[PDB]
């Protein structure tokens, strides 16, 4: 639900 | 202490603004990649509650600075379109008004 | 066709700039929360290969517009300090210089 990739 | 009752009341009116608990607990890198490389001073409401119960804040000024930290962290890391950014913006301004 | 030879070479040259294959495959919302709502026209090198093989580009201008779309989308979705953003902006400008 939270952030981008990584 | 009387400052503790005041801050507990403010902490409660603030948390009611966050019905999903996005601000309840520490953010981890597991659920927000790179988060700890980007936010060098984390804060959340649960840590602010421990702080009040430990008598760490000597003034509303110091408590408001931790609330600010917490919203500025979420506005820094989260993209502007997100639920997290928009909540952090909204509650920053409404909570500063409410504490004055 | 001969445009296919040309574009296959430009593709392999661009793809060598991406050793981790960040751009090799479509992004999904599970690896990139909120991606499909933000990025309205997704692109990746794999899709570009298949468009070459399928003869969909009629000119090198059309190929470079899908390359830029792929780098534009990465710039947009990813925070600027991220490997993804960095590599998209770097390869967009170098790939256009390479293919002129």
């Amino acid at each position: 639900g939270k952030g981008g990739k990584g | 202490t009387p400052i503790q009752q005041l801050l507990e009341h403010f902490l409660r009116q603030l948390q009611r603004k966050d019905p999903h608990g996005f601000f309840a607990f520490p953010v981890t890198d597991a659920i927000a990649p790179g988060y700890s490389m980007i936010i060098k001073h984390p804060m959340d409401f649960g840590t602010m509650k421990d702080k009040i119960v430990a008598n760490e804040y000597k003034s509303v000024t110091e408590f408001k600075a931790d609330f600010k930290l917490m919203c500025d962290n979420a506005m820094t890391y989260n993209r502007p379109d997100t639920v997290y950014y928009k909540l952090a913006k909204k509650i920053l301004h409404a909570g500063f008004k409410m504490m004055s």
